């Protein structure tokens, strides 16, 4: 029963302060859509292809709105809110239903192309547990910017090799999704 | 959605675990007397179970019993086992619904009374559930004393704790 995903180590030391200070102003830039260029493994992703992550800001938090198809092969429509932490911590929860929250730094964003997001926790006896992500701005992401991610996360020593670009493309019934 | 309301702050203690632990003894009834209100347990008073030792396996196959805090009989029915990567008083509970969780042997004289933490720390907080297990369903008998004694030393409040109540009641069935 202990996840694969718990694993031995520390989660690592991503400087968060500075992150949310120059973050909490500006965070209506984040609304929007997002689309999943590519994430690190990770067992809450019900969607395989075409995930299309649409935030709504209200002022505080945003209310998610995430589509694409499963991995069954239908089309699934998920909800969530990122809202920020609420034990003032300085990093915002995020928090789909039918799941208890998690923390997510966002790592480093440009609010109009990528946001590089990461996602750790620590346990007692060694183990941790992190997720990342990268969010583009538009279904495919200018190998320009990808590359100023993958520069982020060798700095908090994050596995690049990790990741995996989901499918994001013309394939993708993105009209049909933004219906529901 | 949210944070599980059982989360509080701080990490989980950092108690001790027994030292020869022989899975074979400690086999058999164990009634739970005081337990840190647990969540992922329906069952509230009369708590008893069985404790099964098998030995291809090395681990217990435990069944636990009691009733709701509304008036139905409840029957559990896990696996708890030690692991190739701690001392065998640190063992890890495999129940069908619940996360996998530990569950420390903080210290057992197996013939009377036996303190089990449990806890998992998240980052700066913690879910931690802790146990009296006694075999005796002496909810006042020696193991509410020797085991507060236990968990204080070892950190972990006994004020935390609960009593379970064993009363006329009860239906030993486990
Ligand atoms: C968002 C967020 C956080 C969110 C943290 C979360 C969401 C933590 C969730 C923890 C869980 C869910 C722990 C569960 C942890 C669960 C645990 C430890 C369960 C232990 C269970 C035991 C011991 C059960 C024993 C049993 C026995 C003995 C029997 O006999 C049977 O009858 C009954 C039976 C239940 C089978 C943060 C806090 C990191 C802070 C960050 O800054 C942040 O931003
Ligand atoms: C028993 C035991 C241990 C047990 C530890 C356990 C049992 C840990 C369980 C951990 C869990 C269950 C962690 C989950 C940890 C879960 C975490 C961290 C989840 C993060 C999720 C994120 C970031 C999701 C992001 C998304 C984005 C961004 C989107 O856009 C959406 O479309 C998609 C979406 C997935 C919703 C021990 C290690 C202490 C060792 C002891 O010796 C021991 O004896
Ligand atoms: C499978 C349920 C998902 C819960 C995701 C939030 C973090 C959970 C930590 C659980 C630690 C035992």
């Amino acid at each position: 029963k202990i996840p694969n995903f718990v694993v031995p180590g520390k989660c690592a030391s991503v400087d968060r302060n500075k992150l949310w200070a120059e973050q909490t102003p500006n965070r209506n830039s984040y609304a929007g859509v997002w689309y999943q260029f590519a994430l690190t493994n990770n067992p809450y992703q019900l969607i395989e292809k075409c995930v299309r992550n649409e935030y709504s800001f209200d002022g505080k938090q945003f209310v998610i709105k995430s589509t694409g198809i499963a991995y069954d092969g239908n089309l699934l429509k998920r909800n969530g809110k990122l809202y920020p932490n609420p034990f003032g911590e300085p990093h915002l929860s995020i928090d789909y239903e039918n799941s208890f929250a998690a923390p997510l730094v966002i790592l480093e964003t440009d609010y109009s192309n990528y946001a590089c997001l990461y996602s750790c926790i620590d346990y007692n006896f060694g183990y941790h547990s992190d997720f990342s992500f990268i969010f583009s701005r538009s279904a495919n992401l200018a190998d320009q910017y990808v590359k100023k991610c993958e520069a982020a996360f060798k700095n908090i020593n994050v596995d690049t090799t990790r990741f995996v670009k989901t499918v994001q493309g013309s394939s993708c019934p993105y009209d049909t999704q933004k219906t529901v | 959605d949210g944070i599980p309301s059982f989360v509080t702050a701080g990490k989980c203690a950092s108690v001790a675990n027994q030292d020869n632990f022989d899975l074979r003894r400690y086999a058999g009834r164990w009634y739970q007397t005081h337990i840190i209100e647990n969540a992922y347990q329906p069952v509230t008073r009369c708590i008893h179970s069985n404790y099964e030792y098998s030995t291809n396996d090395y681990g217990f196959k435990v069944t636990t019993a009691g009733f709701n805090p509304n008036d139905e009989y409840l029957k559990i029915d896990f696996k708890v086992y030690p692991t190739k990567e701690f001392p065998a008083a640190h063992m890890l509970i495999d129940a069908p619904s619940v996360f996998a969780a530990p569950y420390e042997v903080i210290e057992t004289d197996y013939e009377t009374y036996s303190c089990v933490y449990s806890c998992i720390t998240t980052d700066n907080y913690k879910s931690e559930f802790a146990f009296v297990f006694s075999r005796t369903p002496q909810t006042s008998g020696p193991a509410v004393e020797k085991t507060a004694a236990v968990f204080n030393k070892n950190g972990v409040e006994f004020s935390k704790f609960v009593p379970v109540s064993h009363t006329a009641e009860c239906v030993y069935r486990a």
